[PDB]
RNA sequence: AAACUCCAUAUAUAUAAUUUUAAUUAUAUAUAAUUUUAUAUUAUUUAAUAUAAAGAAAGGAAUUAAGACAAAUCAUAAUGAUCCUUAUAAUAUGGGUAAUAGACGUGCUAUAAUAAAAUGAUAAUAAAAUUAUAUAAAAUAUAUUUAAUUAUAUUUAAUUAAUAAUAUAAAACAUUUUAAUUUUUAAUAUAUUUUUUUAUUAUAAAUAUGAAUUAUAAUCUGAAAUUCGAUUAUAUGAAA
């Protein structure tokens, strides 16, 4: 299970040869942008094993390239799993973090997190 | 403040329309023949000179393909996709089929392999390609009173111009007609000599019908009078085939309107009416291997009216007019439409498609130079989600991420 | 008790002399980004891989790669910044480039270029202009030439030297 | 709706025969919602609070024995006390 | 019949009663249940065929379940009459079913089951002292 | 001050007969970091940089001391002094707080093609929160010849709620269109660019931008919409 922003992505990783679905339907119907296609290969490209991995994505939550995100991280957890060796690489990688990046609350006198009103010396 | 050299037009349009074609390598492939499938079964092949001729006054080759990428369209052949539907073409007893996939899966491209195939093997091809033309109203249209349908006589001489080209013409002269037709004249000579123009039954030919020329409220007495001669005729096959036919079953009402304003149907028009027929057991084609051929694009709606035609779906009565026409699936269901879904690509298949890429010089040099082959295809093959023949197209060049 | 199998070792080993290999053609995101305005990178992306293809269908070589050079040809590799100066005269310094400052100075002027090219369409004009700065002629390879010769003047007011 | 409208009319008005609820096939403002409409007025009245609640007046009633003091009554009284004193006090009231 | 009940407060909420049936556990004949079904409209689920209604309109909540089982023995009669009135061709509106369940979410997908591979999973490890002390 | 605190994160345990299910969850209780270790390179046993291996380990909120500004509040409320007590206290009906020369802040909408509009039902993808002074589903009717959309009416299914409703999130992505633009159209031919090409003919500073201002008709809430409310339609179409 790997997370980002609000997704939540369970992914069931497995030995038969590689092929994708997220959500109960095909990758390139699902994830849209290629980014984020790109992104959820990475864990089994910064291995030599994508093909060799059937994952099934079920994701939930989120918008879709946060969701994307959230299966990559899914992924390299279950990767971990079938060679023990590869889990330092991965974490090298970037994969094997959880990104904490949460969207910040709308502070009162604040219109955003951040953005304030204007200001007005005079 | 244009040239003629410089390119105007959107991104699209401008691969479509500008001759970026021109810069590219001649390819040595193999030719498309039905006959010979044995030989290249699952092999990238540039199509004949003829069938390229033939494919491209049709309307085969579209826009948003990347066809610019080489000297001229090419396919590949397929055992589970272009082979095994010609062979059920070739077998079945009612040859009439819709073909169906997901977006970009190569439903255009195997119509234009069965359009090769039905010129190789001596056969007429009505094609119309983009009934959006006919059905959304961007051309001149009129109430005839003989027959009691609205007929568009800008779209129906283009659709009989591409119907003269297209096809050979000792093919296409070898039909003699059934019944005499007097039209009306329209040329620029004999305009005042010849008020009317009259076809003979033995002595005139198809060819002549098809060439004559008339004012627009006789051009869809024409059409009419050409496509009944076409289904009297038992010496050749019609290749019939409507390419984004999904549109069709979706804009069940036209943008046009009659003398009270409101939306006019589309089986109140010539066009689709007649093509709703052919569809249908209704203009049924003297000859043996005379097929419809239709094929459904994912850039146009999707509703439950074609599933509920096919093996799918059971009909729900409540669902909206909008949602589901029953007339339609009724007409469907009339004339034995057995569906033919496009499977995605193989692995093997992507490999051969890639290879055929890197031979062309398409392929970036990141992917060629310092990387496994293997790999690559592997990558390549995630990207498209599983061999969807586009997406891959696009991952492979259109990416630069 | 760990206990590694063989299979796994070999893997193990295989990979280790392999590097990780880059999530981004890091020049290119740049770029994107750049294009991008309102969080819509998707739209960015289409527009500059779009003209990146025109560029390749016109002239069919690499078109990442001969981008790459432009920007290296186009990007001016030092810039005179003005200073304040102790409340005196204004005198100027050359300064050296980061490559993201060389490459989008780059990109700028190549924008501007575009937007001179005729089509409704911006990834068509880009594209235009790209092809042209491979094949080699742009106002922005005379803007980078005064600049050096900008910076070739005030040679020894660098500070450190 | 390839199914018949009358048909479908028929069926809606036995449903409503079966329950309680009308049926109103023309579409007419029969006023319904006028009725219907749950009253709430007692949940309004309710707002300030429960008037018979215990008051110092009573804390004498209730307990006799026990000579309580209210604190700001006393106050007040002795402050009226100091007006009274030092020519402040309230003057006296019209009745006409 | 379930009957709500709020302990220390005097909600307006413990008069609701709501009553709810399987269809198919009625004692009911074909025919007549679809009848039956078509009556409830709304109240009718088909993806489960479940038929529940409740009342708030009486004060008391003895009352609103004694109504319920009324207008439900009602409904039954109407559904056993078939004289002059079957029913037959009017198809089962599902259309409020459809609009719960787009509202709702769904994990109706599942697992390829020639995804699976019994032959990767990890085998029972052999553990000798643990053997050794199973005497029993 | 920091820390303990809350939110969020990672892990563990417990509970949920996996129909109130979302277990990809919720919530109690813990543990976790103001991260650790080592090799080097500069400056003097340590401290910054770099590299490496170990880790999920990366934020936000609350808290804003003393004094000061006779800073703001007697219109939240209370109290001192002072003034009013047939009136400066109390109730009703209407009007005003919405007046309009110029001026000043904050916003909103704009001035079109790296950007606007139509469409998209095996309904692409969220979170947080509300519903007994209620939330209002489906469906019928009218605006509207199909129907959908949007807006009202008709009438209340379900739920006072992890169960039903508010509510099919929207950008996204895809096809189509888009004046300025003879950078297009349509009549002919033309053809291996055919949702298109070429040839020759005719196509001659606010729009198919914007939405101010106004006219009429309806609808909504309320007992009541004139001053003075909110929608919808048909027109109006400033400025920029
Ligand atoms: N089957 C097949 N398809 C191809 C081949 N080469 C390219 N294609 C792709 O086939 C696609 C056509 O798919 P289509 O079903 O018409 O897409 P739709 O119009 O969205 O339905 C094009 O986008 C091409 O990129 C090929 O050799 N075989
Ligand atoms: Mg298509
Ligand atoms: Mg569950
Ligand atoms: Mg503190
Ligand atoms: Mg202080
Ligand atoms: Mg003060
Ligand atoms: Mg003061
Ligand atoms: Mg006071
Ligand atoms: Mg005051
Ligand atoms: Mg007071
Ligand atoms: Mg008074
Ligand atoms: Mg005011
Ligand atoms: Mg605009
Ligand atoms: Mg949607
Ligand atoms: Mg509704
Ligand atoms: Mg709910
Ligand atoms: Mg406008
Ligand atoms: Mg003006």
């Amino acid at each position: 299970v790997g997370k980002r922003k609000s997704s939540t992505a369970k992914v069931f990783v497995v030995r038969g040869t590689g092929e994708i679905l997220v959500n109960g339907r095909q990758l390139n119907d699902y994830f849209l942008k290629m980014k984020d296609r790109e992104s959820i290969m990475y864990p089994l490209q910064v291995i030599e094993s994508v093909g060799k991995y059937n994952i099934f994505a079920t994701t939930s939550g989120g918008g879709p390239t946060g969701q994307a995100e959230s299966i990559m991280h899914a992924i390299a957890k279950a990767l971990v799993v079938f060679n023990p060796l590869l889990k330092s690489r991965l974490h090298k990688a970037g994969v094997l973090t959880r990104d904490y990046r949460h969207v910040e609350r709308k502070k009162p006198g604040k219109k955003k997190a951040r953005k304030m009103p204007t200001w007005v010396k005079r | 403040r244009v040239t003629p050299g410089s390119l105007y037009k959107n991104w699209t349009n401008t691969t479509h329309t500008a001759q970026l074609q021109q810069t590219a390598v001649p390819l040595a492939l193999p030719i498309f023949n039905f006959d010979d499938i044995s030989k290249t079964l699952n092999k990238v092949v540039s199509y004949s000179n003829k069938q390229y001729k033939s494919l491209h006054h049709l309307g085969s080759f579209k826009k948003s393909q990347f066809n610019e990428l080489f000297q001229k369209p090419v396919c590949l052949v397929r055992e589970d996709a272009t082979n095994s539907f010609l062979k059920k073409l070739v077998s079945h007893p009612v040859k009439k089929f819709i073909i169906t996939g997901e977006p970009g899966v190569g439903k255009t491209v195997l119509l234009s392999q069965a359009h090769a195939y039905a010129v190789d093997s001596k056969q007429i091809i009505i094609n119309i390609s983009y009934p959006e033309l006919f059905l959304n109203g961007r051309n001149d249209f009129s109430y005839d009173d003989d027959l009691k349908l609205f007929i568009q006589p800008m779209y129906l001489k283009k659709l009989i111009r591409k119907i003269l080209k297209a096809n050979d013409p000792a093919l296409l002269k070898s039909i003699e007609l059934s019944k005499d037709y007097k039209f009306s004249n329209a040329n620029p000579k004999n305009a005042s000599v010849k008020p009317f123009v009259t076809l003979n039954k033995t002595k005139n030919t198809v060819l002549d019908l098809l060439s004559v020329m008339t004012h627009p409220h006789n051009r869809g007495k024409l059409m009419k009078a050409i496509i009944d001669e076409l289904s009297v005729q038992s010496k050749v096959p019609i290749m019939f085939t409507v390419d984004n036919f999904s549109k069709v079953l979706t804009t069940a009402y036209s943008a046009y309107r009659n003398t009270e304003n409101k939306q006019i149907y589309s089986l109140d028009l010539q066009m689709g009416k007649l093509m709703m027929d052919i569809i249908s057991g209704e203009t049924k084609f003297a000859n043996g291997e005379s097929s419809t051929i239709l094929a459904i694009s994912g850039v146009d709606r999707t509703n439950k009216t074609l599933p509920v035609a096919l093996g799918k779906i059971p009909v729900d009565p409540y669902v909206t007019r909008y949602h589901y026409e029953p007339k339609f699936v009724e007409l469907l269901q009339k004339g034995n439409v057995t569906e033919f879904e496009v499977p995605k690509l193989n692995k093997q298949e992507v490999n051969e498609l890639i290879d055929y890429y890197k031979q062309s010089n398409v392929l970036l040099d990141k992917d060629i130079t310092g990387k496994k082959w293997e790999n690559l295809i592997d990558e390549k093959y995630f990207l498209s989600g599983n061999g969807n023949p586009r997406e891959l197209l696009k991952s492979l060049v259109l990416s630069h991420r | 008790k760990i206990k590694p199998t063989a299979e796994q070792l070999a893997q193990w080993e295989a990979l280790k002399s392999v590097p990780i290999p880059p999530r981004k053609n890091a020049t290119l995101d740049h770029i994107t980004n750049m294009i991008m305005r309102h969080g819509k990178k998707e739209k960015a992306q289409t527009i500059l891989s779009r003209a990146l293809y025109l560029v390749y269908c016109q002239t069919r070589q690499d078109p990442i790669q001969a981008l790459e050079k432009s920007l290296d040809e186009l990007a001016p590799l030092m810039m005179t910044k003005t200073f304040n100066t102790g409340v005196a005269k204004a005198s100027v310094i050359p300064v050296p480039l980061n490559k993201r400052q060389r490459n989008r100075i780059a990109w700028n002027w190549i924008v501007q270029s575009a937007n001179q090219r005729v089509s409704s369409d911006f990834a068509v004009r880009l594209g235009e202009e790209l092809t042209a700065i491979a094949k080699g002629t742009s106002s922005a390879f005379e803007k980078r030439d005064q600049i050096h010769k900008t910076a070739i003047a005030h040679r020894a007011y660098i500070q450190l030297k | 709706m390839n199914v018949p409208k009358a048909r479908l009319l028929k069926v809606a008005e036995l449903s409503a025969k079966i329950f309680d609820q009308n049926f109103n096939p023309s579409g007419i403002r029969t006023g319904s919602k006028i009725l219907n409409e749950r009253l709430k007025g007692p949940s309004v009245a309710s707002y300030y609070g429960n008037p018979d609640i215990l008051k110092f007046r009573h804390l004498k009633t209730l307990y006799p024995d026990i000579e309580f003091v209210d604190l700001e009554e006393q106050y007040r009284l002795s402050m009226v006390e100091a007006k009274k004193r030092r020519g402040k006090g309230a003057p006296k009231k019209m009745k006409k | 019949y379930r009957y709500t009940s709020y302990v220390g407060e005097e909600h307006p909420n413990s008069r609701k009663v709501v009553l709810s049936v399987k269809t198919k556990e009625l004692g009911l004949e074909e025919k007549s249940l679809h009848k039956f079904r078509i009556l409830a409209r709304s109240r009718y689920d088909h993806t489960t065929d479940i038929f529940k209604m409740s009342s708030d309109k009486f004060e008391h909540a003895s009352q609103n379940a004694r109504y319920l089982h009324d207008i439900l023995q009602r409904l039954l009669a109407e559904s056993k009459d078939l004289t002059e009135d079957d029913f037959s061709d009017v198809p089962l509106d599902t259309r409020h079913t459809i609009a719960k369940s787009l509202r709702k979410k769904k994990r109706d997908y599942e697992f390829p089951e020639h995804w699976k591979r019994p032959e990767d999973a990890p085998k029972k490890k052999f553990d000798i002292v643990d053997q050794l002390l199973s005497t029993l």
